């Protein structure tokens, strides 16, 4: 439910406001650990896929904002990433923090992608491969190409 | 086919058989009077606005026995487009270019008369904003047709005075076979 | 008059209704061409197959009226009416330029071949079932056992 | 800062100016986006803030426009006083190269404004066409009577209640206008006109068609109010009618030469209400087509003046015109988002075409016209005037150019990206002659070849249509596989673009002259008010000025070299 | 309290929500889930601005408009950049998965997401993967359901279950699998299921009676009118086209019928478009039935009426006022009568005396929610009248309200409101025969004889005050809920009576008046409504006359040679064996009718009238108040041989015909005058809406929006040359577009809804000073009725008890709301929502009789023998038979009459 530290903060002390200067919470206080062998993509995508499964059916943002992002980190994990997804999740997620939703389950939500844009970024950026396509050919219609 | 008879906008007219069905001598001599009209049409195409330019690309009045109305209908040169019918003679042919010479065409406001039709009869009409010169020949082509196929009194002193206009089969249900039948089209992303 | 006139692909002449590639008529009977007509020469009303699909229960133009001005080709959403570059009309009396819906659904895909818009439109189609359409997924049942 | 945001314009150095004169109070400064300062002058201080005007050290010097509107239906006026109507003066300086509006509040009890005609002496025709289309009276004003309307009409058009409808139409109507046009040369009265009472002979002597009536000296010609009307179309009332996407065709067919000329000022006027900034390749792709419609009314102006004293040319633009839009005369392509469709696959082809054999053919044209001494000997000193019957009555054309007046549209206020293009405009010297007229407009035409060779060198390849969500209609491709798009194009062609009450106005060079449009919206799907000012209106109405003192071979040699179209004048 | 939108002071409530706040003050914020009349909640975040602390503050906090309150110092920003693209974000998540299906959707121009994704400015996709699809349901014959188009703002399931108490709609599933319908497939059984049209934003409830012959919004032309089906006289806006109606939506009155409608107003319009109506006066000679147009039918059945030596009108209570007073005036006073049956009028006037000389207020429909405590005595009112029942249920809300508001809470969060309540009601008390839809929610149920619950009411009337008559025989298991509705009733501020003329029985309505009085002796805000049966049986009421049996004595004696039936079938109000056998009777029968009765049949001359759709005229409300409805559309402007003209039309020209052997067809303000002039009780209905000469600015206002398509193709199948538009001389509106409809103009009859960046119904909020609310610059309608200063006296006739008999039987109306109204029978799409004729017997019985239930049963009534399929109901009482009334062969005058020979078939 919190978010991503890195080894410059194992040294804090785990108290609330501590890790609150930190960009992060306490929680729970039952630490979770990741490894160098395991891909933040997938991580994050299985944490993204638990949120949006397991939420409520209430409000809007966190309902089609959750699935959207499984749906772009499905395709980081498999290559098939598109130029704009990165900014997706950013704006995803300053637009699901408190307030904006009905209950705390959407920023618990995007604290371990904020934290995962943050940090791993790279991998992010190893996910898109493949230029950006929404719309396909009419055949006859000419499109509206832009620069 | 059958006819419609006009004898002596808000006359009646009955739709009969032509009394060339009832001599043999008087129908191909009204043949001849058909023909020598059909062949020699002298236009006189009224100067309006914006049709009347357009078939310009493609002569006084009483010579000519045929008015091409273009333009828009407008309140105040309306009197002066039916005096100037009136000027003309019998036999004479209305050819309507434009869809504002046929209806109000894009224009149902309070200046404008929605077409010559509320006060002159038109015997061609030919639709959408400026026609093809192309569709004025054809148009010249269909009404030499119904010209070529009418009985008129021959003269104002022997014979029935009674002017017998054709029913001809619509153009859309003439040419129903060649639309219906069209499958594919150019795309428009080329030229 | 003998030599035939060329006239470009993007000529704007006499307005035709256009077939898909399966066959029926691409018009759904809605309302935006006759809508989008400035002069107001467009007529319909919607009736509806038994099964699925809405068409015109006729679709009258008033052809004394148009103007040819294009706008109701580029206001249908279902590329249905088409302006050909036939522009071979005039007739002899005005009642008779009121084409019918016989005079102008004509037997074949036009100006865009290709296309079909129920092939994007998301309503229970007689050989459509839900969930059939471009980029739409399967309908999940609201008694689905997984979470 | 965009061009098209809402502006007060009190950093102008005329709005000082009038603080100055008449106070800090009295007149109400609006905020619009038209790009003029636009003040709320009360009705007695009128004429002299006109005179003020008038004679500033560089001074406003031709009234553009004077017309009327009908505040009653407008709901959204914040700081504007309490009007039932308005009346509206649009003044240019070009010394300054400013303009400035000035509208009068008035009453439904006391629609009286004082007259301007003292001042502006083109202000007659526009005070006579407010009296007919509003119900605003002039006071000192000789002849006021319906200029647009016959005089025996009831309401008055332009009015809100007045239903812009076709009503029934009855025939005892037209058999009276039949019998009134059977003794109008019987029944004559030469003060209603407003003539002078042996040898004054009144005819109504009979490009358009237009009836001019002439008071006669012999053959010499005294005097001649040319009676115009017989075109109008009501081109305003049905723009209180359509939207913003279905008026399109009606700006196209105000000017049938101009075409996609005349599309463009209403285009950017609703893009200026809207708030889009269009991208480049619409800008180039804008001045391509009004350089063809500039060249096609150009061709037919000189061939047309030439021929009493060219088709190849006119078929060759106009197979082009089909092949970039729809038929040839009336594209009605230009759209809120720009145009409707991208250039095909082929425009390459024809304008290098169009372009490596036209220069032979103004070579020609050029050699017929230094050489025919007949046309010259014709066309020399007649309808003589410099820069002041040409300052005062409009004429905004060729022959403000021809006076020496250094004022261009496309140089002055720029638009559509006329600023990227290097053509050099040309200028007359002195007298306004016609054939110095007809000279200019050569020149102009090959300006026009040298812009369209500029783009067809360069010619952008970003989007056809802007990425504005009040772009009408949207790209089409993804309307067909977009939802968002879709719903777009469906509100935006069911009931029209929702635009912000605000107001807008577009001067454009057009082919005879400058064209403007002046819209206010009220924050409707259509326009609350829409005002066009025609070149051609202001041309018409100085043939009295120019044509006193000459012959009817004379008034006729001058009508054919004026450019005017009647359907331009009448709307 | 003050507010800053935009760094821009406004002065707004500061007890109501800022999103209403702002929206009465003409600003635009996106909303979804927001109901002016359900609450606020957060099933969107549609709403969200940029709230501050102080003046001088840059970093703000989005918070929800519909979640704020609109506080004395806060200082908000809409269109702000954050703000604006967290809106376009939300429109972006919710349109993610949407179908690509607008133009062949039923929304279209009323699509309320439609003009929230252009107003946030939204047009340009970035979402490439897929979308969610879910299954369809039956929902019934009026609501077609289409799931994919939703976008979970759960205002459908809050307005069914909290608003109107309804237990089929509901949400299941997940957080994006989520669903809203019934759990099964099947006919939604509340009455108030239609508003769900309206109500939800998307086309997933759409309507099925206007998915069949649709048409858009914009093509629609509309008019104010009063829907014709029961009494209440709920506002609606009945939109045409192509000469036939098509459908009726709300219309906004913030007095009756705010946002809601029932469903028998909302799909009874059926009748109007049958091929088999009226079109051309016809009259038969032997067996020739002819056409006449107009002018030869006046002239005709103006000579036959001269040579007549009397003649006798028999009006109808769902005609107009107009056309009741010109049948008054085309027939003597000394004989005209009223088409209804003599007991029947004697319930309507006593109940009209309660109402206009019982001293004691009658609510209007909006305010029946604010009472504290309602008796229900006789009616089935969510059956008869179900608009009525919907408002007190509201009423019953109340109390939750109450208590919401007694711990500080808003109102305008109905979420804390109902958790605070938790099945906290207000006192409810129905009696009827059987059992109503509203016991779910009422404090007690009264399920007895209508002698019973008359003796109920004078035993509640008489505990409540000792100078009321008493009761003798109450047994002391009754006389402790007697006890219970009695502290109930005295200890509510504002308690409401409840009655009408369809419980069958004169002591029902004297006991409520007794009850009411009680009430308002001891210093109670007591209010009483009494819901009557047709549209304008009030104002035939109000106008007064004899009886159907009167007329009917005067066909058969000989007195009278002419008849001139107006809109009336005669079969419902008395037996059909003897009308037709007066009417035969009769040597000139004249029927003007717009519907094609049984009595049109040997009816000597038959005159085309106009239904609400094609005819202007006045209807007085059940609670008293006099509107008005107009015309939609000419008749004759699509197949012009049919004139189809106005009922006072008719009459008045056949009496201009008969007195000066000339016809006159005259206006609607000439006959309002007469009206005025001539009654004075019915002064008031010119003031209801203003003359034909009335203007905004100058010009008239347009039935149909500015949008309205094809005009020039519209009649070109017939005739190419467009006609002249039809002239409306009668009334304020004009038949085309060319007239006004400005939210911001000075009047208060609406025709339709629309503003530009509201297509939706959603754009109502335009037209009202605060939202919500009353309709700016006033309400249609005017009340025409004043309080007396004194009330009535107790009445001391008491019934007694209701003891069956051997060999007789007691029938109980039951009042279906589809199959219980004359012209919602006739319309096609209700025939299948009515049930099966039935017929219920008690289990003591049917055991009696020998019967099964679900096997035939045959009883004898005038000398009619007909057999009908029994059931069991549990609810009813010994010695009586229920049936449905108003149905085919079962007339709405059978209530409280005797049955005989119930015996097996
Ligand atoms: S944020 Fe909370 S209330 Fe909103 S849908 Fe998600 S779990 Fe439900
Ligand atoms: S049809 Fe078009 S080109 Fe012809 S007169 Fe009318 S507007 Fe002009
Ligand atoms: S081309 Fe123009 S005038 Fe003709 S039907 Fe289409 S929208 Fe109407
Ligand atoms: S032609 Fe196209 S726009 Fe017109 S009703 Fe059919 S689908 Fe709709
Ligand atoms: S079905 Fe309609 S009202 Fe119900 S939650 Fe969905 S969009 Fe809202
Ligand atoms: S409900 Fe609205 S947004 Fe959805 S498909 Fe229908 S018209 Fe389009
Ligand atoms: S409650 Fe009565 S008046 Fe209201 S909609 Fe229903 S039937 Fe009509
Ligand atoms: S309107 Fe839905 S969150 Fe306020
Ligand atoms: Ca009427």
């Amino acid at each position: 439910g919190t978010d991503f530290l890195t080894e410059a903060h194992l040294d804090l002390p785990m108290e609330f406001e501590s890790i609150g200067k930190a960009g992060s919470r306490l929680g729970t206080a039952l630490a979770m650990a990741v490894d160098h062998e395991i891909n933040m993509v997938s991580l994050v995508r299985n944490l993204e896929e638990f949120f949006a499964r397991e939420s409520c059916g209430w409000c809007t943002p966190c309902r089609d904002g959750l699935p959207w992002s499984v749906k772009i980190l499905r395709a980081l994990e498999r290559g098939e990433g598109q130029p704009g997804d990165i900014e997706t999740l950013e704006q995803l997620c300053r637009f699901l923090g408190p307030g904006k939703t009905f209950c705390a389950h959407a920023p618990g939500a995007v604290e371990p992608l904020q934290s995962a844009i943050k940090y791993f970024r790279e991998e992010f950026e190893a996910g898109i491969k493949q230029p950006f396509s929404n719309t396909h050919l009419i055949n006859g219609i000419q499109p509206n190409l832009l620069k | 086919m059958d006819y419609t008879l006009t004898r002596i906008p808000l006359q009646k007219q009955e739709i009969v058989t032509d009394p060339l069905e009832q001599n043999v001598f008087m129908g191909k001599l009204n043949d001849m009077v058909n023909w020598g009209r059909k062949n020699s049409i002298w236009p006189y195409n009224f100067g309006l606005s914006c049709c009347y330019v357009e078939m310009v690309t493609s002569a006084s009045p009483r010579q000519a026995d045929l008015m091409v109305v273009a333009g828009t209908c407008f309140t105040k040169m309306a009197p002066v487009i039916q005096r100037l019918y009136d000027q003309m003679l019998e036999p004479k042919w209305v050819i309507s270019m434009g869809a504002c010479a046929n209806s109000g065409g894009m224009y149902d406001i309070y200046s404008v008369v929605q077409g010559v039709d509320k006060f002159i009869p038109v015997d061609v009409y030919i639709p959408g904003c400026p026609p093809r010169p192309e569709a004025y020949m054809q148009a010249l082509m269909l009404l030499q047709e119904s010209i070529g196929k009418e009985r008129r009194p021959l003269s104002w002193v022997v014979g029935d005075q009674g002017v017998y206009r054709a029913n001809m089969q619509s153009e859309r249900e003439r040419k129903r076979g060649e639309r219906i039948a069209v499958t594919n089209l150019r795309t428009p992303d080329e030229i | 008059p003998e030599e035939p006139v060329y006239l470009p692909p993007r000529y704007r002449g006499r307005i035709v209704l256009t077939r898909d590639p399966d066959g029926e008529e691409r018009c759904v009977a809605c309302n935006l061409c006759a809508v989008a007509c400035p002069v107001g020469c467009i007529s319909l009303q919607k009736a509806e197959t038994k099964d699925g699909r809405w068409y015109p229960e006729f679709f009258r133009i008033n052809f004394s009226r148009c103007i040819f001005c294009g706008l109701c080709e580029e206001a249908c959403p279902t590329t249905a009416i088409q302006l050909t570059p036939d522009f071979e009309m005039g007739e002899y009396k005005r009642q008779d330029l009121v084409y019918e819906k016989e005079d102008l659904l004509i037997s074949g895909p036009g100006k865009y071949p290709e296309y079909n818009f129920y092939r994007m439109a998301g309503m229970a189609i007689d050989g459509k079932d839900k969930g059939e359409a471009e980029n739409e997924a399967k309908p999940i049942d609201v008694k689905s056992l997984l979470p | 800062e965009p061009a098209w945001q809402t502006r007060d314009h009190l950093d102008d150095p005329v709005i000082g100016e009038l603080r100055n004169r008449f106070g800090p109070d009295a007149f109400t400064v609006q905020a619009t986006r038209t790009g003029v300062p636009v003040v709320w002058i009360k009705r007695e201080q009128l004429l002299e803030v006109g005179d003020f005007l008038k004679k500033l050290p560089k001074p406003y010097v031709m009234l553009f426009d004077l017309h009327g509107m009908d505040e009653r239906l407008r709901t959204h006026r914040e700081g504007l006083p309490a009007a039932d109507f308005s009346v509206f003066y649009h003044l240019i300086s070009i010394d300054r190269n400013r303009d400035i509006m000035l509208k009068v509040a008035l009453a439904e009890n006391d629609l009286h404004v004082p007259t301007f005609t003292k001042l502006f002496p083109n202000a007659n025709w526009y005070e006579r066409e407010t009296w007919d289309l509003f119900g605003i009276t002039f006071d000192g004003h000789p002849n006021l009577r319906r200029i647009m309307m016959p005089q025996t009409w009831k309401g008055h058009p332009l009015r809100k209640d007045y239903p812009a409808r076709a009503t029934e139409f009855s025939p005892f109507e037209l058999t009276k206008a039949k019998q009134d046009l059977e003794m109008e040369a019987l029944t004559f009265k030469p003060e209603e006109w407003g003539m002078k009472r042996e040898d004054f002979m009144f005819l109504n002597l009979g490009h358009g068609a237009f009836r001019i009536v002439l008071q006669l000296d012999g053959e010499e010609i005294v005097d001649c109010v040319p009676d115009i009307g017989y075109h109008h179309r009501g081109a305003e009332k049905m723009g209180e009618r359509q939207s913003w996407h279905s008026y399109i065709p009606y700006t196209d067919r105000i000017e049938y030469l101009g075409g996609c000329v005349n599309e463009m000022p209403y285009v950017l006027a609703v893009e200026k209400l809207a708030g889009i900034t269009v991208p480049d390749r619409v800008n180039v792709i804008r001045v391509m087509l009004s350089e063809l419609f500039r060249i096609n009314s150009h061709l037919l102006y000189i061939s047309t003046f030439i021929q009493d004293v060219a088709f190849t040319d006119r078929q060759k633009i106009y197979d082009l015109v089909e092949a970039i839009t729809g038929f040839r005369m009336h594209p009605a392509w230009f759209r809120i988002g720009g145009v409707a469709h991208d250039l095909p696959r082929g425009w390459d082809r024809l304008l290098r075409e169009f372009l490596d054999w036209m220069p032979k053919r103004l070579a020609s044209y050029e050699k017929a016209a230094l050489q025919n001494t007949i046309l010259k000997g014709r066309s020399q000193g007649v309808a003589a005037y410099g820069a002041k019957e040409a300052l005062e009555w409009g004429t905004t054309g060729a022959g403000l150019r021809a006076t020496g007046i250094d004022f261009d549209v496309r140089k002055a206020r720029p638009y559509s990206g006329y600023e990227n293009f290097d053509f050099e405009i040309p200028v007359g010297g002195g007298v306004s002659d016609c054939y110095t007229r007809v000279m200019l407009k050569v020149e102009e035409l090959r300006q026009s070849l040298r812009i369209l060779e500029q783009c067809l060198n360069n010619m952008p390849e970003g989007p056809f249509k802007a990425d504005h969500p009040l772009t009408t209609p949207p790209p089409k491709e993804r309307t067909l596989q977009h939802i968002e798009t879709l719903i777009t194009h469906f509100l935006q062609v069911s009931w029209g673009p929702v635009m912000p009450a605000n107001e807008s106005f577009q001067m454009i060079e057009a082919t005879k002259g400058i064209n403007s449009y002046y819209l206010t919206s009220d924050g409707s799907t259509m326009s609350y008010r829409t005002r066009i000012r025609t070149p051609s209106y202001a041309h018409l109405q100085q043939i009295p000025a120019a044509i006193r003192g000459s012959l009817v071979s004379d008034l006729i040699v001058y009508l054919g070299s004026i450019d005017f179209v009647m359907s331009d004048v009448d709307r | 309290a003050t507010i800053h939108v935009d760094g821009k002071e406004y002065e707004v409530n500061g007890a109501d929500n800022l999103l209403e706040a702002c929206l009465s003050l003409g600003l635009d914020i996106p909303y979804f889930c927001w109901h002016p009349a359900l609450g606020s909640v957060g099933a969107c975040r549609q709403c969200a601005v940029k709230q501050y602390q102080n003046a001088e503050d840059t970093r703000g906090r989005l918070v929800m408009s519909c979640m704020t309150p609109a506080s004395d110092g806060t200082f908000i920003s809409i269109d702000d950049e954050e703000a604006k693209q967290f809106r376009e974000s939300v429109v972006e998540w919710l349109m993610t998965n949407h179908p690509h299906d607008c133009p062949v959707c039923e929304e279209g121009g009323n699509c309320h997401l439609q003009d929230m994704t252009v107003m946030t400015g939204h047009s340009f996709r970035r979402y490439r993967f897929t979308k969610r699809t879910h299954r369809n349901q039956d929902l019934g014959p009026f609501i077609s359901h289409e799931m994919n188009r939703c976008i979970a703002c759960y205002r459908c399931v809050r307005y069914y279950k909290d608003y109107a108490g309804g237990t089929d709609l509901g949400v299941y599933g997940a957080h994006d699998n989520v669903y809203f319908g019934r759990p099964e497939d099947g006919t939604l059984e509340s009455e108030f299921s239609g508003n769900l049209v309206e109500i939800c934003p998307t086309g997933v409830f759409t309507d099925k009676t206007h998915s069949e012959r649709y048409n858009r919004k914009w093509d629609m032309q509309f008019a104010p009118s009063i829907c014709q089906q029961c009494s209440i006289g709920c506002n609606i806006s009945p939109g045409e086209r192509y000469g036939e109606l098509r459908r009726i939506e709300n219309r906004y009155n913030g007095t009756v019928n705010h946002y809601f409608l029932c469903d028998r107003g909302r799909f009874g319009y059926g009748y109007v478009n049958l091929k088999d109506r009226p079109r051309q006066p016809v009259q038969r000679r032997g067996d020739d039935f002819i056409t006449l147009n107009a002018e030869q039918a006046m002239q005709g059945a103006a000579d036959i009426l001269r040579q007549s030596k009397k003649v006798i009108g028999i009006g109808s209570p769902r005609a107009s006022v107009e056309s009741n007073f010109a049948l008054r005036e085309l027939v003597g006073e000394e004989n005209f009568y009223t088409g209804i049956a003599h007991g029947e009028q004697e319930r309507l006037q006593l109940a009209l005396k309660v109402l206009r000389e019982g001293g004691i207020y009658t609510p209007a429909l909006r305010e029946i929610e604010s009472y504290d405590a309602v008796l229900v005595l006789g009616e089935d009112v969510t059956q008869t009248g179900a608009r009525v029942a919907l408002a007190v249920r509201q009423a019953v809300k109340g109390k939750a309200r109450e208590m919401a508001a007694a711990q500080k809470v808003a109102d305008w969060q109905i979420a804390a409101i109902l958790n605070i309540g938790q099945r906290a009601k207000h006192p409810l008390f129905v009696t009827n025969v059987d059992d109503t839809r509203l016991d779910d929610i009422a404090a007690w149920t009264y399920r007895a004889p209508v002698e019973d619950q008359a003796r109920l009411g004078f035993a509640i009337a008489h505990a409540l005050d000792n100078s009321a008559p008493a009761v003798d025989g109450i047994e002391p298991e009754l006389q402790s809920k007697i006890d219970v509705i009695v502290q109930a009733l005295a200890g509510a501020k504002k308690p409401l009576i409840i009655s009408g003329t369809n419980a069958g029985s004169l002591e029902v309505i004297q006991a409520a008046a007794n009850v009411a009085k009680a009430l308002k002796g001891r210093g109670a805000d007591v209010g009483i409504t009494m819901i009557a049966r047709s549209v304008n049986s009030m104002g035939l009421g109000i106008m007064g006359g004899g009886s159907l049996e009167e007329a009917l004595t005067e066909l058969e004696t000989g007195r009278a040679d002419a008849v001139v039936v107006l809109e009336n079938d005669l079969h419902r109000h008395a037996s059909a064996t003897r009308v037709n056998a007066a009417l035969a009777k009769a040597p000139l029968v004249m029927v003007v009718d717009h519907q094609r009765t049984a009595i049109m049949e040997n009816a000597h001359l038959v005159l085309s009238a106009a239904s609400f759709a094609e005819s202007d005229g006045t209807v007085i409300n059940n609670e008293g108040r006099a509107q008005r409805f107009f015309q939609v559309y000419d008749p004759a402007y699509y197949d012009s041989k049919t004139v189809m003209l106005e009922s006072w039309r008719w009459l008045h020209s056949l009496h201009s015909t008969l007195l000066s052997r000339e016809v006159d067809w005259t206006q609607l303000d000439h006959v309002i005058d007469a009206v005025v002039a001539k009654i004075p009780e019915l002064a008031g209905i010119k003031d209801a809406a203003p003359d034909a000469t009335f203007r905004i600015r100058g010009q008239k206002l347009a039935r149909e929006p500015h949008r309205y398509s094809g005009r020039t193709a519209m009649r070109a199948n017939i005739s190419v040359h467009e006609p002249r538009q039809p002239q409306d001389i009668d009334t304020m509106f004009t038949f085309s577009m060319e007239g006004n409809n400005q939210p911001t103009a000075h009047r208060s009859q609406v025709p339709f809804a629309w503003a530009p960046g509201w297509n939706s119904p959603q754009a109502w909020n335009k037209f009202q000073d605060e939202v919500g609310g009353k309709l700016r610059f006033g309400d249609p309608g005017v009340r025409l009725f004043e309080t007396s200063e004194n009330g009535l006296d107790y009445f001391t006739s008491v019934p007694a008890r209701f003891q069956p008999q051997d060999g007789k039987w007691r029938i109980a109306p039951y009042y279906h709301l589809f199959g219980s109204d004359e012209l919602s029978q006739r319309a096609p799409v209700f025939q299948s929502r009515m049930p099966q004729p039935y017929i219920k017997l008690n289990p003591a019985d049917a055991a009696k009789l020998g019967v099964n239930a679900g096997t035939r049963v045959s009883f004898s009534y005038d000398g009619n023998t007909v057999t009908l399929p029994v059931e069991i109901a549990e609810g009813l009482t010994a010695g009586q038979v229920g049936l449905p009334m108003g149905m085919s062969g079962i007339a709405p005058v059978l209530a409280g009459a005797h049955l005989e020979d119930l015996k097996e078939a």
